[PDB]
């Protein structure tokens, strides 16, 4: 029953005897399979025989760990000063993109739709663009509107450039107002591809036809990052300590972390429009996530920039590599304060490495994340046994194999590009590992296979505020190390807490 | 500091309309109004608001699409079917487990709700068509999910644009695998909102489930057999409703579609009466069942004790003295709980003002529960309500209430900023800006991960949640002490 | 059996069938109580009747949550530049103090003993002091030697000042070399008292007989703090942003976090000896922990300083109060960057407060920590029901009552000064609460009463590196908030993870 | 780059001695040596001074008599309440830090991982603590009714203020009908943990054995042994017990890891005492030999060489049946031994180790290291006596650096100079060594691992040494730009 003195909501309420009885009564008429059949099929789904059939799938995807392009377009556009993402196409898409980002960040996410309906299949979406851009510009006072497309707009084949010019001709926005655009088809690639397409469209808008006035600065593209708030602040701190001259291209770290102080800020921070325009002048562009930027880096190279890409740098060696690259670009040494951070991180790893050596992992997410996380795991003496990225290519599989081969701890390990979390479930059920690193969807894998989850990849919907703290840098690596250790120590204590049975090992000091 | 509420609300309407270009202004002006005094159940207010028409481009509507209304709302909760999100990967990723339509099941084994199944269209699928891929998918489901009793095909935007024939696939494969396959044309370019998805989805139940031989000829009927229609069991709401209906003496044949199985849906035409909670989403199939099977339907409301008691009495009056006595016994059983809830929370909440914005039902349906706690509604509106929803709203809201159909982000921000209610009840896209303004917010779709709110057990939770949002120490900390 | 392919150490090894059988055989001969008697007594120890007998103890302490004075003396002395703690008395004490600190910080802890033996009960410890100081000075090249006492040295009544002067007269150390001293009796107070006594002895050594040359700086004493490493760095960050002129008196934040880079640093960082000497000139001294400093603040007041004490400032209001006080001293406003941090913290609390409202807690530790943690809990809408400090006085109980009375969430809360963790166990068993906030010894309370532990108080022996991150400041408050939420969410997921039984509530988004 | 090890060790000794003032230097010089060539078999010969006072101010690693009594001997006894009698510190720092494992329901039938204290305040020092102690005993009797006995572990102030805990113990034993053992292990007594051992052994004699037989009904067998001096660190005594029982012995009691008071009381009924830790419990074995005619024999269960030799040695004292049992046990575990060696010896052979531990392990573990191809190049004891140093010659080779009661300064310099591949010592030594870029494994707590005794323990030992040394962390010490 319910009680006002100790109110029972859903979780405990439905375990009350009257609900259990009711639900048992309902079950008698549901025509669901009998309990013994459920056990039989459940066990079978955990078998090698089921694994073989599951891995022979050719057409069905189940619990894929990837989103569609426009999510990445909204994300990247949101990192420019007073910029509204305008997704030309069907409005259900935008409701979804905004809700997905809000649930991860616990923050507002603003974007608009041109609200194309069925009549655009016959007539095209010109009036949606013209009227939409007029309404967005007037209502939301953006400095820039960044246009992307939903899958209906792609199939219909609307000419974005011509539509935008017609809008200007009709006075929707001022003639000089910035309306960069990109095609972002959901049926190619994933959200990382949309990030790349949208960013290229923004840069092309500002750079096309220009000759650089070369300078020695470096542009830095962070990529699609669930930890952008903490990570970009850490990045800035590092760059400041080194004295590097840079521009971050797409910074969402203020946008997705505004204060609650009585004012709602629709926009905050981001790459300045004039900085984006002046970024053509840099001699170097670096991407912190290869797979978020290949078309963008090719476009940078077309202005004679030298480019380098990283793979979501986590841990000692990846951070070392980034700092050495920054040092080479800038001609500035790594300063003593950063070397002290490095040495403190090494101290933590040496202190704690008995708990990390020989641990086995499954890791999934975006391709750069998986690589980066795997590399950090190898530095700990761990084994990144099952690595998986639904949006990872064969080229990425090859890069992963080269990483595995670089360490004696990589000997079991495999990278599964193009596989989904139903595939991962069969891996975890047949070749058990200690820990699973992923995103909130991984909680189902924890439930189904008893493999504990650590959330280090977008989206994180079932824990709050993790995105506020870094995972990059020496500081972020230390945060990640403590997150891993805490999960291990929590399990050790849980495994040894049963009085007179397992608590002989319930050590006070570990 | 002093205002006339109806006039102030009319000023806010003028203020937001001045922000638009002329073309958009002329469209929006018909969707904003103030509830008028009603002509001398009972109508408390009267108004005319335009509804269920296209959204204006570029304005930041809150609306979703027909796929959300079909897959997200109607079909997705049906627990022992595999629902294929048919098209590219996005729709089924964003809608994976975000609607809290609770069920009892072993997910991945006998139930498939909190999962994404998709055809994951690539460019070759767009160019050559996806029917052959869909056929293969159906075979892969049949093999890897052998306890699934049926399959639905939830069309995303590209399906109808490229000319695929999912109905031909469904007919062919149903014969091969011997399980119901339901093709739904809920592509997001259809209609203007979630609403048309409801209707398409209801038609699909009519056309693909209610077709064919009776699979339940052995079912034993009783005089008190009902279906609960349009309760999607958010946080257990349907279960909290079901217990009351059973205590009163009814037998619930099926609840559509929260915690529903295909068998329960198939048996619905065997019941004596359809009890409809969500009128918007499932009135279509009720009208069908009335026409084809002579099953009458009646609307009820299980939000808060006023409505619950009136609903039980109304429903019971359709049966006999035994059920009527059951209603009275149920109401008496829970009166101590109701009194305890009111005594604890009404002093903490009375006189507070609330603005709502939700989809198709809750903008009116929750109002009397608020009123039972002494709270008043000063603004409400629907994403996708129709005229018949706005008309029913007049039974619940008072003269002077601001009314907004398909409200835009700009509008709703200004209305909230101007009114400064004590609480806003709306969705996830609305929650965080409102809190940043220093205004309490409770999610009126997901119940902010709480609930149930339906029924007597739900009323206690509802009260608790409204109180903990409004009466908590955080608001007093917004202003730094040196400012 | 053992297996070289998957080695079993103690925890899994003794669950193997051969060990279970062996241990069942051993039990037959141990003459331990039978299982039904164990159940009967265990249940009784969780009863109200037992609680009453337990709380009627007058003389026996069981599982107290306090240490002895010299631990605090070692701690505070370790925060001065190149300073060696020299504990006059019995050497067993020093092995213990050093081990206790090392296990918490995962770092070296250096201190020496005068190695008094039974001979000193008859003759006194003069030669131990003379020779000891000579040996410490020559071997370990300190800039300062800070003398404290063990309980035997206190009982014997050695005259420290005379012994030290004799040591100088014999050439053990140079005549001008700094050898501050304090009496630190284990049988008075606790470690916090030793911190106070030792710090007073250091300041008295440098200040005695001087006239100040007044300046507007503020001296800041952090107190005995398990989070000193992260906390002092945060404090410095805040002070820097504000532009306050200050001296921290005892800063162990480098000393207990040196790098692993091939060099062992016996000493690092700390309050400069000349800064300690010049600290007499400050107009203000503030203590961040009242109970670590009362004798020290009285001594500061004897040089005309104005003093203020805080209670381990955690959360929004306590941080606000500290900054307002720093602003009053310095005449500098709180800068915009700190106000942004505050507003971000308020955002996080408003985002998450549905998980915090109405949560009930037990909290123990040092008096200032308990107060500060309780204050932060009340700001979240939680109820600090059972607050306890073994070293908390009646005056502390009164301060706690005032805190409880300030909030509607404090109704029914109680503060138990002088009680121990066996008392706490009866509170948890009879008046159940959601969460327990304490130190590692609280793991036994988690085991015995099924109340989950959050570790936020010294010592933390069973988790690694938590001390490296702040709990003070707006940033530390955000860290604490996430720690609390992560514990709540982990439990919510654990309660809802059983397929087809409790997982109707295993929500993806929370 | 090239050195003569013995001479280089001697030079290190000269270097550290130069650092001291003259007075301390003369004391320390007798405690530092290099093992010489030897004239069962002595590998080396060594004269080192030992078991004398520490020099003031030098940063000894030693503890006190209370650690040796409460922390070591008595504290593990699971069904007694051990009162840390005096101020709060001693029993706080020693609360659950020694991993003497046991099976029990703590707080209910077992009391090991707890602090019980009289928490002396100034009044107790001034007026005496005996009345407080009497009350404490009554409170224990009421609130911990399944405790079978109580010990009183004296901290420094007890003997200094003239309290009479023996009178309290006699009085309360008669009142509550449970054994009360007063131990005079105040930390001012002796020079180290060692005298605590001896005082604690004498208290077992005087207050447990010296009493009427409570086990007259015990049925004896010809194969009844006590294991004496195995404190079950990480389960070490359980991994030892299984082998002894597989060989055909019956273990009457294991002192004191996982021990109950009943097991200790029955010890004089056994046929033979098997002593692992000679240092800590040889006293009570010598007593039992004299008083009860029970012989005692030393054994070593670290590593397969010692385990096999030990099983054979022990079995030879019984009969052909037990001798056959020894062979059968050795054969049963040979495949495990071979597997451990094949996996880990290639990863570890040729590596050099320095040790520093308390009273036994500085010699006892050496052959386990040698079984993995590792060599010991320095060892020493905190509190070993001359007879430990003499036994060490059976295990270490000529040229090994030997340090008694080593100072922090000395041991730092020795490790920095030698740069061994691994150091095995305690918690106070671990972190500075790792900062130097030298692998370290705790040789007291087993770095929270173990067991290391027995065949099952050898696999864990090997694993742990390998993961410390062959780990990627070391390669990351030097920043790539330096
Ligand atoms: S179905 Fe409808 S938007 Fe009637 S699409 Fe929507 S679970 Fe709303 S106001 Mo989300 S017509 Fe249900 C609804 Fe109401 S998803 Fe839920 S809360 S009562
Ligand atoms: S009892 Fe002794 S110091 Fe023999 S006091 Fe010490 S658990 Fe050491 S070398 Mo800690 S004579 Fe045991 C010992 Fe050895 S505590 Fe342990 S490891 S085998
Ligand atoms: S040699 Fe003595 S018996 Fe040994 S450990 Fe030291 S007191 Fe104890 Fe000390 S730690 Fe504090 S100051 Fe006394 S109470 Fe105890
Ligand atoms: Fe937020
Ligand atoms: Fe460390």
């Amino acid at each position: 029953p319910q009680n006002v003195d100790k109110i029972l909501d859903h979780a405990p309420l439905f375990r009350e005897p009257e609900y259990q009885e009711m639900l048992a009564g309902k079950a008698k008429l549901e025509n669901m399979p009998p309990a013994d059949k459920v056990v039989e099929i459940a066990d079978w789904t955990k078998s090698w025989e089921y694994r073989e059939k599951n891995f022979a799938r050719e057409s069905l995807s189940v619990n894929p760990a990837k989103a569609c392009q426009p999510l990445g377009a909204v994300f990247v556009a949101s990192g420019f000063e007073r910029t509204m993402s305008f997704v030309h196409g069907s409005q259900g898409c935008v409701a979804y993109y905004r809700s997905h980002l809000s649930r991860h960040f616990k923050e507002p996410s603003s974007a608009v739709s041109s609200s194309m309906t069925e009549d655009a299949a016959v007539f095209g979406g010109l009036n949606n663009m013209v009227d939409g851009l007029a309404n967005t510009y007037k209502l939301y006072d953006p400095k820039m509107i960044a246009v992307s497309t939903t899958c209906m707009a792609e199939v219909i084949g609307d000419d974005l450039h011509a539509f935008i010019q017609t809008a200007k001709g009709k006075g929707s926005v001022p003639e000089e107002f910035d309306v960069p655009f990109a095609h972002t088809p959901a049926f190619v690639g994933s959200h990382v591809t949309g990030y790349d397409n949208m960013l290229k469209g923004i840069l092309e808008h500002f750079w096309k036809g220009r000759t650089p006035v070369p300078n020695r600065s470096v542009n830095i593209i962070p990529g699609f990052d669930g930890f952008a708030v903490g990570n970009n602040r850490e990045l800035k701190r590092i760059l400041g300590m080194m004295g590097v001259q840079y521009t971050i291209l797409s910074d969402v770290s203020d946008q997705f972390d505004t204060p609650s102080d009585g004012e709602y800020r629709m926009y905050d921070g981001g790459t300045k429009i004039e900085a984006a325009r002046d970024a053509v002048n840099a001699d170097y562009t670096i991407s912190l996530q290869e797979y978020c930027t290949p078309k963008t880096l090719e476009y940078c190279q077309s202005f004679g920039q030298k480019t380098a890409s990283f793979h979501y740098p986590l841990g000692i060696g990846a951070t070392d590599d980034l700092l050495q690259k920054l040092s080479e670009i800038s001609g500035k040494p790594v300063p003593q304060e950063l070397e002290m951070e490095r040495g403190r991180l090494v101290d933590a790893l040496a202190d704690s490495q008995a708990y990390l050596h020989g641990k086995t992992y499954a890791i999934y997410g975006d391709p750069d994340f998986v690589y980066g996380m795997a590399r950090f795991i190898l530095e700990t003496g761990g084994e990144p046994k099952h690595c998986l990225a639904t949006n990872g290519s064969k080229a990425w599989e090859a890069q992963m194999q080269e990483l595995f081969d670089s360490s004696p701890f990589g000997v079991g390990c495999k990278a599964w590009g193009g596989k989904d979390l139903w595939h991962m479930r069969s891996l975890l059920a047949t070749e058990k590992v200690d820990l699973l690193i992923g995103n909130s969807y991984g909680k189902y894998l924890e439930r189904d296979t008893d493999t504990p989850l650590i959330r280090l990849m977008f989206p994180i919907f079932d824990r709050h505020h993790h995105h506020r703290f870094p995972v990059w840098g020496y500081q972020g690596a230390l945060r990640v190390l403590v997150t891993l250790l805490d999960k291990i120590f929590d399990k050790l204590d849980d495994d040894t807490i049963q009085a007179g049975v397992t608590d002989y090992s319930f050590d006070l000091t570990r | 500091d002093k205002t006339n509420d109806s006039a102030f609300h009319a000023r806010l309407i003028a203020e937001v309309l001045e922000a638009y270009p002329d073309k958009a202004r002329k469209r929006r002006q018909k969707h904003l109004n103030v509830a008028g005094q009603a002509e001398a159940g009972v109508m408390l207010s009267e108004c005319d608001v335009k509804s269920n028409v296209k959204s204006v481009p570029g304005v930041m509507t809150i609306r979703g699409c027909a796929y959300a209304g079909s897959k997200g709302v109607v079909w997705g909760p049906v627990k022992d079917m595999v629902h294929i999100s048919h098209g590219p990967v996005g729709c089924g990723q964003y809608s994976w487990s975000q609607r809290r339509n609770y069920y009892i099941g072993n997910t991945g084994v006998d139930s498939f709700v909190t999962m994404q199944f998709t055809s994951d269209f690539q460019e070759k699928d767009i160019v050559f068509g996806g029917d052959k891929k869909l056929e293969k998918i159906i075979d892969e489901i049949d093999e890897l999910f052998p306890l699934a009793k049926g399959i639905s095909v939830q069309s995303e935007c590209p399906i109808g644009l490229i000319g695929d024939d999912i109905e031909a696939v469904s007919r062919k494969k149903k014969k091969e695998i011997g399980k119901t396959i339901v093709p739904v044309r809920c592509e997001g370019f259809r209609g203007v909102s979630q609403s048309l998805g409801h209707h398409i989805a209801n038609d699909a139940i009519r056309d693909w489930v209610f077709d064919g031989e009776d699979k339940h000829a052995a079912f034993e009927t009783t005089p008190y057999d009902v279906n609960v229609i349009g309760d999607y069991n958010i946080g257990g709401d349907a279960w909290s409703s079901r217990i009351l209906l059973e205590e009163m003496g009814l037998r619930v044949v099926g609840n559509w579609s929260g915690d529903a199985t295909l068998a329960e849906i198939e048996r619905a035409p065997k019941a004596k009466l359809n009890l409809i909670h969500c009128y918007r989403s499932m009135n279509y199939i009720c009208r069908h069942m009335e026409e084809k099977y002579n099953i009458p339907w009646t609307e009820y409301n299980f939000f808060g004790p006023s409505q619950i008691a009136a609903s039980l009495r109304k429903i019971a009056a359709l049966f006999d003295e035994k059920i009527q006595e059951g209603a009275e016994r149920v109401i008496a059983k829970y009166q101590p709980l109701v009194d305890a809830v009111i005594e604890k929370f009404r002093p903490r909440l009375a006189g507070k003002k609330v603005m709502l914005y939700v989809g198709g039902l809750r903008p009116r349906h929750v109002v009397n529960a608020y009123n039972d706690l002494g709270m008043e509604i000063v603004g409400t509106g629907y994403e996708f309500g129709h005229n018949d929803d706005y008309q029913r709203t007049g039974h619940y809201v008072r003269e002077g209430t601001l009314i907004y159909d398909d409200v835009t982000g700009y509008e709703l921000e200004k209305f909230i900023e101007g009114i400064r209610p004590d609480l806003v009840g709306s969705g996830i896209k609305e929650k965080y800006p409102v809190q940043k303004m220093g205004i309490p917010f409770r999610q009126m779709h997901s119940w902010d991960y709480s609930g149930p709110y339906h029924g007597y057990d739900g009323f206690a939770i509802f009260a608790r949640d409204m109180d903990l949002a409004i009466n908590n120490p955080v608001w007093s900390m917004f202003k730094a002490p040196w400012k």
